[PDB]
């Protein structure tokens, strides 16, 4: 019991340094966040030891494109123009304890988009996939979800709604 | 960098 | 409404415009001239498709009965259906896109008369 | 309890609240007005899933009978069921998550009356 | 709702520097557009940082060959003769707002074709696939579709038509 | 026309030229000498194939009835059909290309006479 | 007979150097422990011989994330902050002989976490996978299982219980 | 003994301890109160598994009959069986480990009475 | 309509410099012709640019061996003896316009065979596959098909014939 | 001829040489001693295989009927067939190569006598 | 001989040694005490396996009938068969190696008596 | 006829230099023995020739772990401690001719274990796999099988027995 | 018609320099013979050209081991001891024309075995596979088949015989 | 380079 | 390093 | 090189 | 090295 | 090397 569904993660972005509310990444198909340490090991006849190299960190994902949108168009501008982007990963079902009562548990990143591929095939909705390269230590916190996007603008049909 | 909230009131 | 009833209503609004009778089943006291359309309520699978939506496969069957005296006309009805119901159907809550369409025809002698029976199946992915 | 009876009780507690009669099978001396719900005991597979738990697939079928005079209302019952039983059901021992739902409808003349028969299948992964 | 089909993208080409209308790439089977940044990272005992290397950009696809055609024959001339080609990707269902009312949203590229493979197999229509290497920043705009090709010369049967 | 009727008309124009009778079904007052051809309306799947066209699989069955007195001649009809209908058929709107052909024969005693029944199936990819 | 099930292995961790009871790795899906010697061979016209290079040792695994938890959040802190972690692999059904009667056969490691990937997909519980790099010779022994975790806090349903 | 009879004897030793009657088939002169257990001889596949042993899949079915007056109790029998026969069964020559268990229930009116029929299948890998 | 079947391509070879009619490659199973440009790109702080390296071109295929034959035996002589071979790819259904009325559209290559593998397996006709390395620019033209081979020596059965 | 009739004639030329009767079906006025061979017209798939030829799978069934008094002799007929019809058969237009052969035998009591029925299937790839 | 008759003779030579009657089918005037063995002629696939040999899969079924009064003894016959016929059987022309063995048992009331029916299938790869 | 089953090979080990009977490797799932020559070739305008480099030889396998055992625990000690191990591969059905009448045909190796991986997965008996690096020429001979292990301690059930 | 079955190739070996009849490779499962030219290409601003490097040639195959045999035991001796072996590939159904009337068309090689792997798996006859490195130009000719092996010692059952 | 439209009236 | 037990009483 | 036709009359 | 038998009587 | 036949009469 209490297993954790993927679709309860909310991924948000905004262009770094401009005063605007973060924009939600709609229609994610799959997602992943990776951290990996580039450790060497040094041998000696007294015995080998392992040396603490630096860590590379990256976020990756796939989404379906749609007509009421302008955000994949921002990702493909950002990868070419080397624009710095802030991003959040927020857990839509862990609320903050007190004072942060209206916020949800999150990681904050800033970094650059490093990949964007469109994939189009006959008999299919075209996908895009991207990679984002994190700068430094990602920062823990609690994040406000943009309530007008997440709960006010509900829609009927197969779009998820309460 | 530190943590910044999603909203325009906590812009970078 | 479900996608089933939404699509079923759009397929009625369409086929009911040609001027031939359209029915879901014939009742005993009801006299139906040939040719006529039988239209059957869609099936629909559903599953999670993105972090923000379901998607699924909705199956429509429409079914055309005629005397075999003139097959060019019966085929005219088949082609008219397919051209009005594909590639996409759009309604209030749902979108539908042809994944495939299957046409099969039989010569039917169950009624002491040689009828043509065409069954048109259209599979719509739906969003 | 098994996950079968836990889910079956939650599906009764739900559908029994709408004000139409809900049954597992109709007995001969029992008079049931239309529309009505038939609800059938789930199937459940189980297998080892982690070093610490089982998991499995539990299949629910609920089954809606109505006279065909008004199909918008019958479809209102179908959509009301699905919206109350998905995406997730939660109970004392078990969690359930929709893997898929399948809706199929037939026009039934077995009873000298034209009925609508909708069968709603929901597959829950369970944890 | 409003999901975006692949087959609503129109891919156009013309040989650079000659005054002719762009020619449509017919019978595409699958398509993709890729952008990717060759970032390094530099380590220091004060801490590692990520350095903004240059971006490589490329367009790729597969098509079925047919007898009423001369364009795959131009691609295979172009890859060998190193001819510079202009290309458009146009979104056949996003029209321009005003003044551009008759045009559709587009990306403009110029660059070189860098690959062409014919694939032929018994019991099959032979395919070709190609790769195109974009020079520089691709340019955003609105593009006029060649109306005589796209809507006037309609054909019956399984060829798409209104 | 559909690809079904286009192909069916081309297969009639062909087989009707040999001088033996060709039928879709035999009616009770109609006298048919042996050998004869039965020809059955094609099935057709369709799906999106390129950004510019559909394509699909269209299935033709033609069906040859003879008394078993001379099997070399009956096989002459089978080979004559296959050689006229393959590798490709071409018509106004559609092209057809043999994907495979399947020949099966039975000895049939349903009619108090020993008949030969050959069923020739040709699968055409169509464009 | 007497075949050895995977789920009878218990994997435990704790942050090195802090005085706390080891915490159990719940909801493992798959697991592996690897040792591998980087031997060269030196050729000579008198004949070739094989030379005893050093050994690299590593532990690897996948788990399902859940809401009543904080440990995957520690793994992803540990890979980035290069925190040294102790770990045990314990065989829940081999008890110690005497004096160690309440303990179970074990390997003890200390080392660093070197990888963490979240994997999330629509229609699925999100996984994480990790890699742990062992320092030196792993040490054999008998380990006390944390009885309050392993046998007292039992739960109903599909969670394993007696 | 085979693994079939070894497992079948262990499943009898178990279910026969609850105090309800347990049978392989009911004979005509034999009066059986409800609820009762039917237990059916396992199937067993075998194949080479290591250079030193076979291994295989052994399938057990146990089958629980009750009047539908109280379903919480009938489900108590189902859960009691599963909890006694899983995760592993151990006997003189053989080991058994649950690969999966499948529970299905029907409402049965064959006997002019509304019975509950639960079929419990357990697949054991065996070593 | 007018889709292009693979089996309408005719592949012909002859040993370079000897005055004989070209010999047809019978029983091809699959075929491919590839061209690919080895472009580098040069970075500068004024901006990166793409540099026009040379093109490698190659033809490749698989065939079934048969007893009435001597040509696979020539391919395997040619790969070892480094014999220069001329080759044609001819389109059996595009005729020349006038003067060339009896000829069919073609590419002409000369170059060397660079690979030959026999593949034999129990329960199977043994295949061979080959690779041919094109020298320079392939040359466009119209080619005479050897009419005695292509239309006079027809054979019954499953061998294709009119 | 088709490959069907070419192979069927070669299989007759073969089996008809052993001195036992060979038939495609027995007629009512025709007296057949045991043992005897029934031989059934091949099935044939065809498809494009190289740029220069078709190839396909042609299925032969021959079928041996005997009284069960002596099974060593009946098996002698089975082995004699297989040894004459494999590994390869060669004819004017076609080549045939054994892909597999399947032998199945039944004890048949349909005729108030205990007969042995062997069905020999040989799959030939053909070129 | 075929591998079918070679194996069938070895399986008779074996089972006929236990002292219970062994039959392929029971005839009406023949009295058979329980328990008894029914043994059915093998099936055999064949295909090319190396440049120098065929190989194939040969399927043996032996079938054990007993009154249900004592199941430990009936299971003793099942285990005795399997232990004599596995892992390998060797004969003049052929070798056989167990790929798998499947044991299934039924309780049979067709004969107004409660019998046990065990069907033992052994798949031999053969060389 | 006379085809050779895999399970008639018996694999035995012992730690080098200690006077004890060899211990059998029980519950092998799959096995392999490999020899491979690291030949170069030297080109010259007089013609190329092939040069006889040294040979690397190795033995590899997978087994199921069980509770009545201590040998996988020796393999994983041996790979880390670089212990030299003797090993035999014996053919349980080829007996020696005379004098060696009680022995079976064999290869003798000595060398080091170079790999050990445990593989554990939910719903499964955990495997281990290993690699062993042969030193020098393996030696041919006839080996005595440990009769108390191979024929005296038989067990009922699915464990193989006469 | 006249398609060429794999199993009509006969592969023969003998140890080089000893006067004995060649021994047939029984129970081949699959086979292949490969030739491949290590061509470079040299670029120049006058134009690129392709340079005729040397050719590597090799023969490869898999067989089932059996008890009436000693030849796989010779292959594994030969790969380790670097023994030179002669080998033939003979076409059992192409006879020589005259004088060679009793012989069959062949290739003759000499060279070294360079690989041998045993593959053993529970529920299976163990395979071996090998690789043979050809020295120089293979030589064409006609070969006498060892008639006592190929036609006199026939055997019943599933072993092929007339 | 800037954007150029598809047509010959906006040739490069 | 030596072996240390899981419990806080045998902290590193 | 230029184009040469398939036939012996247009040998290299 | 030479061949050594499996048994403790032929220890290395 | 030249061609040598399979038999001992044509040994290397």
């Amino acid at each position: 019991a209490n297993m954790k569904n993927s679709n309860d993660r909310i991924i948000l972005f905004r262009k770094a340094g401009e005063k605007v509310d973060a924009t939600k990444m709609l229609f994610l198909t799959e997602y992943g966040l990776s951290h990996e340490a580039d450790t060497d090991t040094e041998d000696t006849m007294d015995g080998s030891y392992n040396t603490g190299g630096s860590v590379e960190s990256t976020m990756s994902g796939t989404a379906k494109m749609f007509y009421g949108d302008d955000f994949a168009d921002e990702i493909e501008d950002a990868v070419v123009d080397r624009v710095l982007y802030e991003a959040w990963e927020v857990e839509s079902r862990i609320p903050g304890k007190n004072g942060d009562s209206a916020k949800f548990k999150a990681k904050y990143f800033q970094g650059f988009h490093n990949k964007f591929e469109l994939k189009a095939e006959a008999n299919g909705i075209d996908e895009y996939e991207y990679e984002y390269g994190v700068n430094g230590r990602f920062q823990r916190g609690f994040a406000t979800l943009p309530e007008a996007v997440t709960k006010k603008l509900k829609a009927t049909g197969y779009r998820f709604h309460d | 960098y530190r943590f910044h909230d999603t909203t325009k009131e906590d812009a970078l | 409404m479900t996608p089933n009833l939404q699509l079923y209503n759009k397929a009625y609004e369409t086929l009911q415009g040609y001027g031939f009778p359209v029915i879901s089943r014939k009742e005993m006291q009801q006299e139906i001239p040939y040719p006529f359309f039988v239209i059957k309520m869609p099936e629909s699978n559903r599953s999670k498709y993105t972090f923000d939506s379901y998607s699924g496969d909705t199956n429509l069957v429409i079914d055309i009965w005629s005397v075999s005296d003139d097959l060019g006309h019966h085929d005219g009805l088949v082609k008219r259906c397919i051209d009005d119901l594909t590639p996409s159907v759009k309604t209030n809550d749902y979108d539908f896109e042809e994944d495939d369409t299957n046409i099969t025809q039989l010569v039917d002698d169950t009624t002491n008369q040689e009828l043509l029976h065409t069954s048109i199946t259209i599979s719509y992915k739906t969003f």
